[PDB]
């Protein structure tokens, strides 16, 4: 009968309330026992439901400590804010001097750089001679550094920029003098043209900076010609860019296996001046999808380089740029998928014709090609502030990260009086560093720098010069690591106390009940 | 504005 | 009988000690077995002690990690360190230069600010030529920034501060030329006279910084008069202060809807440089009473700004002064309950015979003036640092605050050189700066502007300018975010398992002793 | 019977799983109940042994908030980057240009410090007439700072460096003037040779800055003779070091009870410059051994200064150098265990006769110094890559510890104009600057300061001084502290969860069992 | 100090 | 280089 098997499952049952119901004596014995049970599970399955909604939220953990585990030394990219070397600089204004039409000049000159830059302004020159004053922003904007960069072949580039001789005077990194072949990497910049990226070497020339890295620059401008009068030199201004004429060092610590990316990223240091920068370093450690979002390789690109959130960001601009107006921007990545897209600066183009007459066909295509530079731009501002397009190209913060926070500070290198004649001796006396511009190739340079750099005006002419000091302010990585703050095993604790408090049962009580329904189904 | 190159 | 219900209880009982005790048939069996319990009871109640202490200590959860929701633009507020107009302070030095007593100077301008500053300084003066060697820093202290605009209408000092339209020479945001008109709003600060804040404005002049926000302002003062001997000028320089004598201008980032309070926040930037601001933007979510304190209004004020502490605890400090002295500093704001109190720099009082004479009573007055203001100065420095007082304004930390950490960095903007002429060519030729000052109303102006801004003299002119690029260095927000860490769910879950580990106790098992005592008590 | 005790501990057992397999009266019942329990124990164990694994892991629990606790104002260390005095630097120099021969000059003047100077150049002098062209190298280390520093006596060298009268022109804190001789504190540092550290003292002169700390200072070299050939003159330039002729005030704001290290900490302010220090305290809490590592002392130092573990690193560094090179590194502080390691840089043996003849012994002790100075500068460089003998010297972060995150900002001070004019006025008329220096024993410098800052010159004079500004940013203080994650309480809560969920036992339900075999034991 | 307006 | 003190 149905009463044997619930008076045998009541005796040797592990259930604390079913026992009561059952034996029950009495009816409202029965219904307070019957109450009490339902009350408990519906409450255990209350607590539960919160339990579960805690667990498949996925929380994290965090915590922040300082860790005695070193870090590898940055990467340190030096940029130079003139493009262009002092010499080719000159003799291009002096070019101009003579004769203000740049067909006239392209025969002139041997170097290479010269001829295509004089090339290139001269299929624009007839068109800048009639249409100031009607459209003075346009010509402002085709005469930017970018639309060389964008035309004109980068290894061509690389004999006018700033040369690595002629930029670093001096650098120390580990109580050693640094190798400038082996050490510093060369890289071009659309808009820095030569831009030099230092890779320590660890000692295996006993001087210099034990804790850090220390380098002198020559930075500063003074000893361009100075024009009686305002003249257009193509090239040389990015018209009302946020850097657009300024005058120093730009500076970009960032790990050492890393594409720096000058335009958005880094410090500036003006001529003059000595920079100090502190770096403390940090570490982010960041869980999966479960928990949060890390990925450990940038899905644009390949994996020969380490990944940056950065990196990620610009190529999805580069790619949504690309596919609204056609063409890539030059300050963005050219994406590693296709490199058959052209610049949207591109204008090779341009009718040969247009070097001799300003006909409205050449004034048509100079309007299309500052549209083609307006809807790059428009679609550089707009694009970031649209998060659906944004979230598609699946960007995600580095699953193992390391990064730096800077302490920025200045002082005057060139000290007036005893201890600048001293830094003058070190720079000119000992390094002899207008020596290394005697060279055939660079005579022309050597009178510049020898007139210039005198030891009677050495007080204002060493003012070109700068100094960076990049050094680990404090040894301890501050690292941040990612959790998981619910684990399944303390889930199930937590299942396993709320069991307890509220009705009493265990997983193999669960087999009472199940031996307890075989019986009724077999009596069934 | 005149301005020259 | 007692025996009787005893031995019911022990043999439909879930508990798992006591079943021992009440059927004990030995008396050492039933001594171990209520040792046993008596043990497991007293174990169980301290763990729970601790468990209840956890609990009720209120013990807060933070997570910091980034996330790709987008923070708006912040806005900027800049303020020259100048508090007047060039034109203004050189028509002041050359009046005064012809006629060094003010009181014949009253009616020798129509402009209303020039006559309403030389009745206050006239209302000094014949003290200041009686009493410089006896009490000098008296004189410097009422002669400072705040005295003037504390006691002149700032509708009135509004007409000879630094004008919107010749301090900004060009704005960029967002890829798009800013509207000077739409996006500045000026706002009077007691120090810096005319003080501007850009509120951001999205792209619906396709030119500048797409990724954030670019300005060139003039900030130098090289083109005031340099006079042969020390004069004194009433009204530039703030005795002794912090940022007495500072030349560039003040720039304070900010939420966007909040108001700025540049003497106690912001960044500095000297004239003739180049300064890059990279924000890192934070955000910080905090939690209410029980496990925290945080607010989202401020006490003293009213909803029409978002809250930030410093208002809080600024207006805290205002209102400890005016009980204190009885009156209220200017250089805090005016608590917007009661606008009764006046400044303690108010000098209305003054007698007009003070014009004419050098009374006694007209230097007691001053000697009270001064007096004041060592009261307010006096209570400024020291509440501060007094818990008691503080506590009891009920500043709490915003519940939802955004925040940002700013690279800092110079460049030397006009670069020596073509790219000089290039940028001097982009103010002075394309934008026409000096046009915008050849209106009637600032003619005078025009004339200083055309004889100093030549292109002679360009790179020395050219210092006085200044650049400021504000942009968003990561797009990912570091978010700290704070929650309770043991919510009663898990204490619930902690009760569970110390009940289980210890005694065996389930809640259900509580109604079987309820039977119990029920039982009892019906026997009894 | 064991069938006996067997049913016995069956029908009093509150054991879930053996009353059935005992009382099972089939075969199959017996083995699936069997199996039941046997897998219940498993898993129970699994579960058991990943929670011992995250308990005995020790993990650790952070939080980040901001409390409205106040930390004391930090301790302000000044140091000019200039170290001699700008007079005793003319007289070296002129004295020079009169006589070249240091051996000549010992006695020509009165002053001990030049004296000393003179003797320890003379020992130098004839090997530098005959060895610039083949070792210059080698004169411009030995001539540098620390070289007179290790071997002139620092009493004595503190009459010719920078005196706290000569550059602290004027000092405000808490709206109180600051005074000079209670709260600045000198220190002697090798390479910065006069150093002063400010010590808050709060209120019992109400004028200044009342949030924070101000100060004028004298730094630039401006009135330094400018001589028309390159000279030699030894002890201004330390060779080739990354802060080798920086013009400035180096500012270190630390704890108010530690030790500045003004080479590898702090910040740089140039001259003609306005600095803010936006200070933003943090406090950080750590745990002890068995959760992380910290300490309250530095094991190396005795008990009178706050533990940094800047102190630590440096100390280990300098045991690690001394038992090496054999010699004390000048540049690192010295051990408190022994001080009777010389200086690498000693050079006390060098006989007399090298005042006279450039003979070879002198050249080959020369050599050999040149070689201590490499031996120290190369174990400086490696020693802290090297992790096995960083970890030995148990430098472990402290405890409890106050740390300070500085924005840095800088303005133009002295401010072109009527401003500046007011700034003048003030240094020099109101608080009399140069009357400080007309004393018998700084006759000279009162010629000096006259005749440089005169009120003609002043606007390229100022440009000497420079400004600090520092103050607290954020009242309330961004406390990080560690607590331990995984209480004993905590670990209780989850073992009774986890025992209760799959198995069911309790404390009291092992007595049970043990019962159970103290019976079969007794029947055996 | 005698300084003059 | 000849430079002289
Ligand atoms: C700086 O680095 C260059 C390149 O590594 C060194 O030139 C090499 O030197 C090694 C031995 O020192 C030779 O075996 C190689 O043939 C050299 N050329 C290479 C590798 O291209 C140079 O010696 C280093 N030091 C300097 C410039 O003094
Ligand atoms: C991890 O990334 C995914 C995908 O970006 C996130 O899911 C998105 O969340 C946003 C905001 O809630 C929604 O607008 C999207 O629709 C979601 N995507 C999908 C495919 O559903 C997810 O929230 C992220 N989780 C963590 C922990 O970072
Ligand atoms: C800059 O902003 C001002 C103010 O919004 C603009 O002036 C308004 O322009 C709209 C249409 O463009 C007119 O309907 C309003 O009557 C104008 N005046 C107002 C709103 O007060 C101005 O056009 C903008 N651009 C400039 C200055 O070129
Ligand atoms: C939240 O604020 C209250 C009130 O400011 C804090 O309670 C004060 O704590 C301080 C320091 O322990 C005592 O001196 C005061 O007497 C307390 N006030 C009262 C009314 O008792 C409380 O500690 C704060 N809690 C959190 C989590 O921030
Ligand atoms: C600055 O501090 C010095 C040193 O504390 C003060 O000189 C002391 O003044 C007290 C009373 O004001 C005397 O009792 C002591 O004898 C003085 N000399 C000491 C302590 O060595 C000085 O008065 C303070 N103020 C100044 C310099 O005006
Ligand atoms: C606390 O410090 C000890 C000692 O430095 C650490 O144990 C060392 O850990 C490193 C890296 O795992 C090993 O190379 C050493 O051999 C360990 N030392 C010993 C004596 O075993 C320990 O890991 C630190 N723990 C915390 C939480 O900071
Ligand atoms: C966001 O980008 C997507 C790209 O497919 C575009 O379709 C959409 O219009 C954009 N949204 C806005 C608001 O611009
Ligand atoms: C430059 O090089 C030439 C040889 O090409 C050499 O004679 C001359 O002395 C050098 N310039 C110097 C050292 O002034
Ligand atoms: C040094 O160079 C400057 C230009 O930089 C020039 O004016 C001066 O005459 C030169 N001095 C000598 C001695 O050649
Ligand atoms: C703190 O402020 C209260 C304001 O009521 C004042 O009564 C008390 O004296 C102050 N305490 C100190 C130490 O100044
Ligand atoms: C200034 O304005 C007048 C008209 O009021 C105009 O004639 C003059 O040319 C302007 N100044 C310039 C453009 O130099
Ligand atoms: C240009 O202005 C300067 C003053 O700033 C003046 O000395 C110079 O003579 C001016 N040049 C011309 C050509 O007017
Ligand atoms: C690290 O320092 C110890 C000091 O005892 C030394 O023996 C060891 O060689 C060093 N290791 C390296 C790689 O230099
Ligand atoms: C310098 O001190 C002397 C007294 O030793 C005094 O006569 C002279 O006036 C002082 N210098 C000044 C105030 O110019
Ligand atoms: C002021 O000092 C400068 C040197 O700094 C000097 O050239 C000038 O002649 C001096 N003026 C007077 C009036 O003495």
């Amino acid at each position: 009968a149905i009463r044997d098997v619930m008076t045998k499952f009541a005796e040797q049952t592990t259930m604390h309330g079913v026992p009561k119901v059952i034996n029950a004596k009495s009816s409202m014995g029965r219904l307070f026992w019957s109450l009490v049970c339902l009350a408990a599970g519906a409450m255990f399955c209350l607590q539960m439901s919160e339990v579960l909604q805690r667990y498949f939220s996925y929380p994290k953990k965090v915590t922040v400590e300082v860790v005695p585990t070193p870090v590898p030394f940055p990467s340190i990219s030096i940029c130079n804010m003139r493009n262009l070397d002092v010499h080719i600089l000159n003799t291009l204004n002096r070019m101009f001097i003579e004769d203000d039409r740049p067909f006239s000049n392209i025969n002139k000159s041997e170097h290479e750089f010269i001829r295509a830059y004089m090339k290139k302004v001269a299929k624009y020159a007839p068109l800048f001679w009639n249409y100031q004053d009607e459209y003075p922003e346009v010509f402002q904007e085709i005469f930017s550094r970018t639309t060389f960069s964008a035309n004109i072949d980068p290894e061509v580039i690389a004999l006018a920029a700033v040369q690595l001789e002629g930029f670093v005077v001096n650098c120390h990194y580990a109580g050693h003098r640094c190798n400038k072949t082996r050490d510093f990497y060369r890289f071009f910049d659309p808009y820095y043209f030569n831009c030099f990226t230092y890779k320590a070497h660890e000692p295996t020339l006993s001087e210099g900076i034990e804790n850090g890295w220390s380098s002198i620059l020559l930075s500063g401008s003074g000893m361009l010609d100075k024009n009686d009068e305002i003249r257009m030199l193509p090239g040389l201004h990015e018209w009302r860019s946020a850097v657009s004429a300024s005058e120093g060092v730009r500076v970009v610590i960032h790990p050492p296996s890393t594409t720096p990316y000058p335009f958005t990223e880094g410090y500036d240091v003006p001529p003059g001046f000595s920079a100090s920068f502190g770096i403390h370093p940090r570490r982010n450690i960041r869980i999966g999808p479960p928990h949060g979002n890390c990925s450990d390789k940038n899905p644009f690109g390949d994996g020969t380089e380490r990944y940056r959130l950065m990196a990620c960001q610009k190529m999805c601009m580069q790619h949504y740029i690309v596919e609204t107006c056609g063409c890539a921007d030059v300050g963005l990545p050219k994406l590693p998928l296709q490199a058959n897209i052209s610049w949207c600066r591109d204008d090779d183009n341009f009718p040969d014709e247009c070097m001799f007459t300003a006909s409205e066909e050449c004034l048509q295509l100079l309007m299309q090609l500052h549209n083609r530079i307006k809807c790059a731009r428009s679609i550089k501002s707009k694009i970031t502030k649209n998060t659906t397009a944004m979230e598609a190209c699946n960007c995600f913060p580095p699953c193992d990260e390391v990064s730096y926070d800077v302490s920025y500070s200045l002082s005057k290198w060139p000290s007036a009086g005893y201890e600048g004649d001293a830094a003058y001796f070190d720079v000119f006396g000992i390094e002899k560093f207008n020596e290394r511009f005697n060279k055939t190739g660079t005579q022309g340079k050597y009178e510049l720098f020898t007139k210039y750099f005198n030891v009677s005006n050495r007080e204002e002419s060493m003012k070109d010069f700068a100094r960076l000091n990049v050094y680990i302010a404090d040894s301890n990585v501050v690292k941040t690591q990612e959790s998981e703050d619910y684990t399944r095993n303390q889930l199930v604790s937590d299942i396993g106390g709320q069991l307890g408090l509220w009705v009493g049962i265990s997983l193999i009580t669960l087999a009472e009940v199940l031996e307890l329904i075989i019986d009724l189904f077999r009596l069934f | 504005s005149f301005v020259r190159i």
